[PDB]
């Protein structure tokens, strides 16, 4: 029926947490913090406190990351990269094309005012803006070959100057192109020249792309203008047990078992209702406000725990309204059918416990 | 697969710019390391990849080149830097060393 | 620092089994894959056989001519690499080296070498 | 089929069968025009210009006439989703016809969109054509500065052959470049000969974008442009949808509407159609539910968890077959799981109360002696 | 619930875990046996898959886990995963020479070969396409049309060529900037070749991109190009149906007898469930991920069998840049199977309890009647 | 049609509060933001202060130089407007205008005006 | 920002074509309206946006121009339409009027 009083109850649900981000079993997580994922991978100038970190349990990001891409542009296939970067155990940053002796015929000291650091203009740390020297922009063709049984992430960019006078003063050509070819890839980008509204006081744009090499494959670059050549790459090493979580909680030094975007949980109660998104081996999520069983129960919780055993909630582009509504329909259904299964079991589990002792009294009555 | 080299011996002054080249038969995708062999002693590694540097090596050692034609350049050579150097691939399994050059 | 001391070299007849040995100091033996390089008088440097770490089930790869005559093992607990030879030949008089690979994604580069032992027949 | 003394039937299968009002606000009776024909101002859809307020959207199952000039509407299926929740927009002349274009001909018409026997064109676009044999570069702009989104539509024209292109825009390699602060594209014509559809060979490709407050959009083109003449200042909302139906209208006033009628009852469950608009009972895919006569509170819990859905089958293109089967499978499972959940709940519920009544007299019989 | 591992008196297992382990026919109609081949090769007429041409009607499509040797000339089948879905329901096709090889092209060359598609030691090409090349050093504009006067939806395929360098393009098509335009009544596109040096795959530095489109009754398709065209030579006449798909398996074939099929074997039983595999083709009952289900001594559990119906679990392949897809689809498939095993577990964990109390009530009533 | 009647002006010493009122008739006051506009003798038109409807919680934007001395309120029930001035100066001898905003998406245009009172200082 | 205007005086005959230009200082995206103030009386609104018309305004009033160069063309002048005309921006917060010309 309605709310009732019972002698001994154990609330499976838990609605209390320390409320602090902390260590997950002993490995400190990556803390992007004041910087975004797109800014971090490209090596934003004000994002240089994470160059040393190369091992994590999960990745954090503030709700409104202030600065990422310092130079305005459109990161192509952004939402797909976050999915591939969620399950990376640890990578290794190596200089794929050394600045000293990989571009000896061009100019590599190119900076812009929109990426100022300490009051001085700079650029990214994982990219190299090429420009002609002496008045010539020679044909470039650089090849790479991955031969170490590890996928390699490669990023580059294409430049779209605001007008035409800009182009011939940098690359000395009218119709440039950039070609990237692999064993299972092919593209041919061309610059687009038009006037755009100012963003960050710049009328130009730079589109950033990426590709994921495979062991034994070869990637070949070719361009005669408007190329932002790579300087560093990443040797990925896929793993499990991580993800992107948006949070603003302070950091602290403890040792928990799992993590939720609002805190960590140290308890053995089978259920929780703080948040469905979590990382680690820790209790499920039930949308009820109060769940209890009159004290069977240990087997009851584990009976439906196995069936329930990520809800990542992958971000979608602004032009994918059909996707998000499709995923919102899926996510809400699974979290509402499952909370009703556990709610109904309590009405059935507690009811059996009543006559379980009453029949004993009748059995005692016979005896 | 097979590595040739420059002449076996070179005569170097004190203050010269001595270069040595190690051209490969096939194409090694920019994996050509260098080594130094002190006389009557062990050996040491100077450069890996193509133009990177090893910790504890002076700044007057540097390389260049790509494809199947690499080089090593020494600037303002001293009297202590006398040894024999080789070149080694890192591309495929049967790692091939060099024919040796004496300074 | 990183030193490599080796011993076990001497004179033998062309039927014996001289087991060479090498020792290490200054790092962890469980995260590096080491090699074996020999140099005969008047002959350029060559390669013999490579032993990987536990990340490849202690896989062992061998040269072409040397194959079917040599075997290597890793004494991780004692941190002394050891090699065993058999069926010698008169074309195997050479100075042997104890080498370390080094873990970075710039191929294989063999950054640390030993003093070298003399084996003659 | 057990006989019962007093029964209360939860399921209901009664619908008026006529399109009624939704709490006092009339819908948008599209009639013979598709969404793609209403927005672009079809000449034979002039009765929907002034209806800038609605509750829900109706549409006949086979809309006769949409895009009068043959073409391919880019990202059509996404536009329906954005317009499926708009409360009420406001049609304003973004580029006035009289003064915006002084060096271009603005009186171009086509014979495939005839109106009352006279050839006409759309009412929200403007087929620009060179005057005096010249087509100067055009460069417009629009800065939205009143904290309301603006929906912009334009088009690109692909003439049938080379002869017609050089006779209109006086060029061979034309281009159109629409640029904003967070959207950039560039189009080109494709001069090819195609079979006849609606007695026409050339094609027109439509496009759209959704601006933001404080943003700007720049139009640039030296050929093949169908410039906008009207825009739409949107004002988003919740509680509206698109349905396909044929029922006639009436002056009634209901609370919920379904594609086959309207519901005028308060029983928890209905079976007229899975789709519904407004507050109304849930859906169960069976034909007989009854709780012998607590029960009222019990049905609330089923309703509470069930109250998360729109079920509007989003239309999908012909090149997105994996979309449809994935979406069809998702909707099929959810309704079938829920119908089985609601069916067995009653079957479990009655067995408890039947013994409750049996033990009630037995309780008195226990106290009888 | 509250008991565990109770010994029973007369049980009836409701789970089937035995399969013949053989690729058996369905309802007496032999299936299509791609076997060693691939779906890309079969449609494009792979040189090493000529034995499958004589088949016209089938019941389902078989394929080995790692089909060896399909697109012999390397390339990128555009929207490939979409086509497999359309072919996952086709009941029959009618290979008819849309453009006969003898008179359709009197002005070009038809005998083109590639060393990567060698047959019996001799180089050849596909059998459903036709590499076109000039004659006498000339490549005239071509213009072909086809009107679907068959009252069936006709499937069409063709290709474009991307030669390794400028020298290969000039020596074959005698041009610099060639274009291919394919226009239908409701389908328009304009292709262009891209010339670049690529890593060697199958010992060749070129590429061929295969496209396709699907027609309608009364429609018309127009082909135009001035170079870089791999002209069609055969088309298809699709005829739809129901209850078919692509299953991947390694089982041997034989002249068996069955009623349905599952990838690891063909099941012929009567229990309302099975747990061999999720994917199942034909008329055999539902699938419940479990280990042991039973009911102590028909219509008690026929609702689940009636509600579980209409579920095809063939995992549709997704591209490399679709990791947002598979995670969404794996979430859907995993959740549905896990929920359904909970409904079926408790649908018998409660009914069996009543029967135990049912017989107790029946006997105790007799004692009251006697006493 | 639309009538704006303004009253409440008169001479005042340069230290005392003075209040002006503008009347409205012929439309709906609830959905029309209204602004006050001052025109000095021999000088060009000037903007003073603007008040929005209940949609933006009665937002009260102000001019730059003429701040910290006015509070604008709307008596919707009485369909009037109230402009208050404290701590006047020697540059506030002018006629003051009642202006209606106008609801359409073509910017701001001030589609109606009033007769206008007078206000002097000594 | 600061809104300028044309010459402060003009004498118009009857039936002539007389215009007035109101050139701004910063780019206003076509939000320049025009007013008319009769002597000793009210002031009206003549044209909003750039070339639209207000209810009850005679068809002899129209404008043109875009960017920072506008006009208010007047044709077939009558004895009633004589007053001082002001232009007003509509872009940013300080909606600045114009100095106005005399007829
Ligand atoms: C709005 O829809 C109407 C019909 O729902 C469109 O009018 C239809 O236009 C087509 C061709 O434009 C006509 O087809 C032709 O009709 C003649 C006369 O019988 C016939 O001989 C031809 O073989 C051909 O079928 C059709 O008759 C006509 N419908 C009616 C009822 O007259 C109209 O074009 C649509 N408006 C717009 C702007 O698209
Ligand atoms: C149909 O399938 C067969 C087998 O899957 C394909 O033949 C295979 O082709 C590859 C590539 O040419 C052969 O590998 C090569 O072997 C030689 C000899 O050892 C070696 O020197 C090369 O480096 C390369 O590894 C492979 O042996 C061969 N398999 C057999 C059984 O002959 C065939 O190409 C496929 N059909 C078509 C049209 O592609
Ligand atoms: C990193 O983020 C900071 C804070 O968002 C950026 O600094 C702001 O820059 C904008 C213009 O670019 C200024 O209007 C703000 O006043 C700045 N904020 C502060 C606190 O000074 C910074 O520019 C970003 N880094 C880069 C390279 O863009
Ligand atoms: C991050 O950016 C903000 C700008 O709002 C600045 O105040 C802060 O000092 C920066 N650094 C950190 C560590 O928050
Ligand atoms: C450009 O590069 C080539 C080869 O890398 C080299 O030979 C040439 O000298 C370079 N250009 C100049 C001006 O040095
Ligand atoms: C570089 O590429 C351009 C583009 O085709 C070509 O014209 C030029 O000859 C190339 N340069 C060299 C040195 O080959
Ligand atoms: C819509 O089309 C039908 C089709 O015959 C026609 O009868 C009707 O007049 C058209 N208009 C409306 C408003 O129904
Ligand atoms: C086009 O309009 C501009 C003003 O926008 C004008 O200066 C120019 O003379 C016009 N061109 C022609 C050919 O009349
Ligand atoms: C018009 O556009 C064409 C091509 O975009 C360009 O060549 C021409 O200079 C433009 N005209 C003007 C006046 O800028
Ligand atoms: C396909 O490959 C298999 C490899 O197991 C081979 O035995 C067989 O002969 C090939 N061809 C066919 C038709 O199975
Ligand atoms: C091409 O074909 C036409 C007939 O279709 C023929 O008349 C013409 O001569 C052919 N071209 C050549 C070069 O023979
Ligand atoms: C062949 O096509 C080209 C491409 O437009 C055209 O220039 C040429 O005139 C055509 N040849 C004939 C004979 O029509």
């Amino acid at each position: 029926e309605k709310n009732v009083t019972v002698t001994h109850s154990v609330n499976l649900l838990e609605d209390s947490h320390n409320g602090k981000l902390c260590l997950l079993k002993g490995i400190a997580p990556l803390q992007l913090g004041n910087c975004s994922v797109a800014g971090w991978i490209l090596g934003n100038p004000e994002c240089e406190l994470l160059i040393s970190k190369e091992s994590w349990s999960y990745i954090v990001e503030t709700p409104n990351p202030e600065n990422g891409t310092c130079y305005p542009g459109y990161f192509a296939d952004y939402e797909e990269l976050r999915e591939q970067l969620s399950s990376v155990s640890s990578f290794e940053r190596f200089e794929i094309f050394p600045k000293e002796s990989s571009w000896p015929n061009h100019t590599v000291t190119g900076v812009s005012a929109s990426c100022s650091h300490n009051g001085k203009s700079s650029f990214y740390r994982n990219l190299l803006w090429l420009t002609g020297k002496n008045g010539l922009y020679p044909n470039l063709s650089k090849s790479y070959a991955n031969n170490k049984e590890k996928e390699v992430l490669v990023l580059w960019g294409v430049h779209h100057p605001p007008n035409i006078g800009d182009q011939r003063a940098l690359y000395h050509t009218e119709n440039a192109y950039v070609s990237v070819v692999s064993s299972h890839y092919s593209r041919k980008f061309t610059p687009e020249i038009a006037k755009r509204p100012k963003v960050r006081d710049q009328e130009g744009r730079i589109n950033y792309y990426w590709t994921l090499l495979e062991p034994g494959d070869t990637i070949i670059f070719e361009a005669n203008g408007n190329l932002i050549a790579p300087r560093y790459a990443f040797a990925l090493s896929r793993g499990f047990g991580s993800g992107i979580i948006t949070s603003n909680a302070p950091m602290d030094e403890c040792d928990a078992k799992c993590q939720t975007p609002q805190g960590a949980i140290n308890s053995s109660l089978p259920f929780q209702n703080v948040h469905p998104v979590t990382i680690g081996e820790c209790p499920k999520y039930v949308r009820s406000a109060k769940l209890r069983m009159v004290t069977i129960t240990n087997k009851v919780n584990s009976v439906i725990e196995k069936m329930n055993t990520t809800a990542v909630g992958k971000e979608f582009n602004k032009l994918e309204r059909r996707m998000e509504n499709l995923n919102k329909k899926v996510d809400d259904g699974f979290l509402d059918i499952w909370t009703y299964n556990a709610e109904l079991l309590v009405l059935l589990e507690n009811e059996r416990t009543l006559d379980f002792h009453d029949s004993n009294v009748k059995n005692l009555y016979e005896k | 697969i097979q590595m040739t080299q420059t002449t076996s011996s070179l005569s170097a002054s004190l203050g010269d710019r001595v270069t040595i080249s190690c051209r490969a038969s096939q194409d090694i995708y920019n994996y050509l390391n260098w080594y130094q062999q002190q006389p009557d002693g062990a050996v040491k590694l100077l450069i890996y990849y193509t133009s990177k540097l090893h910790s504890g090596v002076p700044s007057r050692f540097s390389g260049s080149g790509s494809g199947t034609d690499y080089s090593l350049t020494i600037t303002n050579l001293e009297q202590e830097d006398i040894a024999t150097y080789f070149c080694q691939q890192g591309y495929t399994l049967p790692y091939t060393f060099g024919g040796g050059t004496k300074l | 620092e990183v030193q490599l001391v080796e011993s076990g070299g001497g004179l033998v007849q062309p039927k014996g089994s001289l087991k060479l040995s090498c020792a290490t100091s200054g790092f962890t033996f469980n995260t590096f894959d080491m090699h074996w390089v020999r140099q005969a008088p008047g002959k350029d440097l060559e390669w013999v056989a490579r032993i990987r770490t536990k990340g490849n089930s202690y896989a062992t790869y061998y040269a072409a001519s040397v194959k079917d005559r040599i075997t290597i093992s890793r004494d991780d607990s004692q941190s002394m690499l050891y090699l065993e030879m058999n069926s010698l030949r008169s074309e195997d008089t050479a100075m042997y080296y104890c080498v370390r690979e080094g873990g970075h994604y710039y191929g294989y580069y063999f950054d640390f070498w030993g003093q070298g032992t003399t084996l003659t027949v």
